[PDB]
């Protein structure tokens, strides 16, 4: 499928069965559909936690540099998991969105002192 | 705002003047009857004309007609057509008027006196070489084929009659009329393609050139076309 | 000045002398083509016109040139041959109706031939038409002339001949027209008229707010032109000579009536000029006493004194011919150009 | 294999009818003010242009009230000069109306331009003409108004990857890692684009 225009983007399919999502991170052109396919499989992410609590996630650094060389964009959450993560800038609405469940607890917290 | 106001001023002084132009159907035939016919019918249709306006035409010109029919959509009928010949004397006096539509050939003949017809009007104003134009029939579609929303053509207030000298293609040989031959004096159609020069050969031999030498069948018109145009200014004045 | 207003070399030279008819013909058949067609068509129509009714189809023409494929051009030379060939053949009504509805038009006249046609005026005695005609030039924004001392002269006559008491379109564009002409910085008529006219601008503004003070007319945005009067007698205090009317009163009587008892485009933490009425007041009665203690007569007629203006007039009118022969001259040099170029196009037929 | 005419024939004709008889500038610019639609569109304006769209007028309608729509007369993006206190204006060069506009309150129009003081020796295609948003600056207070006047530490784990890099490669190289920052010209969101890279309907 040739597409015109268009241009590479590193995005997150969708796996498993229903209430079992399983991302992955794979680099695949903006006009490709969800699950459509792609070009080289990336990394991978469990929203879910394990048998020790933590959940997993892994990272190709050096082929996702190429692909950024190369020239490709990024998608909201996957740029997020990033930053989160360290190779890459934290994200500025996740800050907004962690001072704002800060400001509601805080909130919460005064309410709950008022009633009691 | 108020909207802008176009006028067009034309002067020149050899093209702007045109003196005279009579109707074909006040003139009388070569028949012999007593001149009060001829007078009462037209006064007749003279203080009808004071009423309706006839905008004055020629055949190979477009009419669009409006008439109040009986039984209709809203008790009207709107017609275009081009106007093939205009027939008969009197107050019986009619055009004939054609146009194709959805591929139909559809022609009326409307009498220009009955108070059935509502208004006239010239969308074009033109004349053919071709005194009648009933060969259109057996011309192609195209050449009928007219506009129905045509809106008029802005024609001059005094000028002379526009002539489209041009030449028509037919459809082949299977004609009703057989317009072919000399009796008829047509110029529109083109010969070269409709047939060929054996037939241009065959067809001269029903010439008889002395028709028109022949000077005791013609009819002699001035003086009786100056006192009908008396009796119209009479008429108009009183 | 009778010299100044008539001029034999405009209607004696570069005369075509083509048919009014054969011209309108080819502009109409070629703007019914919807095709470009050059000034020249025009410019000689007009050259040629010699009757109303030829100016009435020029006036409809160049409404279709308006409206045609090219505007720009806008050539200063045509558009004075239409100015003088209305004119001469006196039709103030379509003169006035063109000049005011200029974009319906656009005819854009220069120094000296709106000098010319401000001279007719005053020949013939009107006001209201020399008037309407001031304010579209305050539109043209075009007072870097030597018509800087016939609009002075007009304004100052008018603005005291008026007697209007309320009107706030006419109110803003006498306030808004007695800047530009005083922007040459002349005298104590100039800087006092931009003072006054400062005093308008402010009270169109407290009455309807800066809406109307910029959107249909070219003007500053700051509101603070009670300020700006004030700055100006202020920086005038502390400097020459400054010959004085009354028109301070008017000012008086404006801000003392303006401190007797939707989008917001006025910035938060800046104050409401609502709110500022009060100490423009107190600084406005403060540099009031600081002038009196400083000039002070206040009797010379303004209208007067531009009659003084007459002579340098008289004198600097010698440049404004000199600049219109040189225009004549420029127009006469590169429109013989054009003419050939006809020509290219006749010969490659 | 088997040819196919009709196809292209459809492509040069669409193509020639449409760059004939496209929809005039005015026309599809054309807004009526009560109920804040384009017509030949049947679109809806933006809710913070609504005010605009019913107050101010065009940058057309603007010049068309001065000689030859004004070369080198001050319009200043009204948007720049409000998001910034800084003044910015067209260098506007050539202009050319559309014939078909009644008013003549619409067309093309562009030159030189700045963006804070910053000019730039290029005549570039202006951006959104077509807005309600334009603002006529007189020839007074036109001097006044023109008058005008490191690095960044890597990511943590981008930098300790360089740094068991460069302690591999055996050098010691104390220094922390940076990049320059003074090179990269982050530009506002206001910056103006080029026109003929949009389309048109
Ligand atoms: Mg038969």
């Amino acid at each position: 499928k040739a597409y015109r225009g268009g241009h590479l983007t590193i995005r997150l399919a969708l796996g498993g069965c229903t209430n079992r999502p399983f991302y992955r991170i794979v680099a695949a052109h903006n006009k490709c559909p969800r699950d459509g396919r792609f070009v080289e499989q990336l990394g991978s992410y469990d929203p879910l936690p394990n048998s020790h609590g933590e959940k997993l996630v892994a990272l190709n650094l050096d082929r996702i540099r190429h692909w950024i060389g190369c020239g490709a964009h990024l998608s909201k959450p996957m740029e997020k998991l990033l930053g989160l993560a360290g190779f890459f800038p934290l994200h500025p609405m996740m800050i907004t969105n962690a001072e704002r469940l800060r400001r509601k607890r805080a909130r919460e917290v005064l309410l709950a002192s008022q009633k009691t | 705002q108020p909207p802008p106001k176009p006028v067009i001023v034309d002067k020149h002084r050899p093209v702007e003047p045109e003196r005279r132009f009579l109707s074909p159907e006040f003139i009388p035939r070569r028949g012999r009857t007593d001149p009060l016919k001829f007078q009462i019918e037209r006064k007749d249709m003279l203080e009808r004309r004071k009423v309706l306006h006839i905008p004055e035409f020629y055949v190979g010109s477009i009419l669009r007609v409006t008439t109040a029919d009986p039984y209709a959509s809203g008790k009207i009928s709107q017609f275009l057509g081009i106007c093939i010949q205009r027939s008969g004397r009197g107050l019986g006096a009619t055009f004939i008027l054609r146009n194709v539509i959805e591929g139909q050939g559809v022609e009326i003949c409307f009498e220009l006196y009955n108070p059935r017809v509502q208004e006239i009007q010239v969308v074009k104003l033109e004349k053919r070489l071709d005194d009648s134009l009933l060969y259109l029939r057996d011309a192609l579609p195209e050449y009928s084929t007219f506009d129905v929303n045509m809106k008029p053509v802005v024609q001059e207030p005094n000028q002379k009659v526009p002539v489209n000298e041009l030449k028509v293609k037919m459809k082949p040989k299977p004609w009703s009329k057989r317009w072919e031959r000399p009796n008829f004096n047509i110029k529109g159609i083109r010969f070269d393609l409709c047939l060929t020069e054996q037939q241009m050969k065959e067809a001269q031999k029903w010439n008889q050139p002395w028709l028109e030498f022949d000077m005791m069948r013609e009819y002699d018109t001035s003086k009786i076309e100056a006192a009908i145009w008396k009796e119209i200014e009479a008429s108009k004045r009183s | 000045s009778s010299a100044y207003v008539d001029s034999h070399k405009w209607e004696a030279r570069e005369k075509e002398h083509y048919c009014l008819a054969d011209l309108a013909s080819l502009m109409d058949k070629t703007f019914e083509r919807k095709l470009p067609v050059s000034s020249l068509t025009i410019s000689r129509l007009i050259d040629n016109i010699s009757s109303r009714e030829e100016i009435d189809h020029a006036e409809y023409y160049l409404y279709k040139f308006r409206h045609s494929p090219n505007c720009w051009y806008l050539r200063n030379w045509t558009i004075h041959t239409w100015i003088r060939q209305c004119l001469k053949y006196d039709a103030q009504d379509k003169a006035l109706y063109t000049l005011v509805n200029k974009v319906q038009y656009g005819i854009f006249p220069d120094n000296f031939t709106f000098n010319l046609l401000m001279d007719s005026f005053i020949k013939k005695e009107n006001y209201k038409d020399a008037l309407s005609v001031v304010f579209e030039v305050m539109m043209q924004e075009a007072f870097e002339v030597p018509s800087t001392q016939l609009l002075s002269l007009y304004v100052l006559f008018h603005c005291l001949a008026k007697k209007t008491d309320f009107s706030w379109e006419e109110e803003r564009n006498f306030g808004a027209s007695l800047l530009l002409p005083g922007l040459k910085q002349k005298n104590s008529v100039g800087f006092s008229s931009q003072l006054y006219g400062y005093a308008l601008l402010g009270k169109v503004e407290l009455q309807q707010g800066l809406r109307a003070v910029y959107h249909n007319m070219p003007l500053i945005w700051k509101p603070g032109y009670l300020d700006r009067a004030l700055q100006v007698m202020e920086k005038v205090a502390a400097s020459p000579e400054d010959i004085k009317l009354c028109r301070e009163a008017l000012d008086v009587l404006g801000a003392v009536l303006k401190a007797l008892t939707k989008l917001v485009e006025q910035l938060d933490i800046e104050e409401t000029e609502q709110s500022k009425l009060p100490q423009y007041l107190e600084r406005f009665k403060a540099l009031h006493s600081k002038l009196q203690a400083l000039k002070i007569e206040s009797e010379g007629l303004l209208s007067l004194t531009t009659q003084l203006v007459k002579e340098k007039l008289s004198t600097c009118e010698a440049e404004d011919i000199a600049t219109y022969e040189q225009n004549l001259q420029q127009w006469h040099l590169d429109l013989v150009q054009l003419i050939q170029r006809e020509q290219q196009q006749r010969e490659q037929a | 294999v088997r040819p196919r005419l009709i196809a292209e024939l459809a492509r040069r004709v669409r193509a020639l009818r449409e760059q004939l008889n496209r929809p005039r500038d005015s026309q599809l610019y054309a807004v009526d003010y009560e109920t804040l639609t384009r017509p030949f569109s049947g679109r809806r304006l933006p809710v913070r242009a609504w005010a605009d769209v019913r107050r101010e007028s065009r940058l057309l309608q603007l010049l068309g009230r001065l000689p030859l729509f004004g070369l080198g007369r001050l319009v200043t993006r009204k948007s720049w000069l409000w998001q910034h206190d800084e003044p910015c204006y067209w260098r506007l060069t050539r202009v050319r109306p559309d014939y078909t506009a009644q008013n003549l309150d619409h067309g093309k129009a562009w030159g030189i331009l700045t963006f804070k003081g910053k000019t730039e020796s290029e005549a570039r295609e202006i951006e959104h003409v077509m807005y309600h948003d334009w603002r006529l600056v007189p020839k007074h207070e036109e001097e006044a108004f023109t008058a005008f006047t490191a690095s960044v530490p890597y990511p943590p784990l981008l930098r300790a990857m360089i740094i068991a890099e460069r302690q591999k490669n055996g050098d010691t190289s104390t220094e922390e890692p940076m990049l320059n920052v003074q090179r990269i010209r982050m530009e506002p969101w206001d910056y103006p684009a080029k026109q003929e890279d949009k389309g048109r309907a």
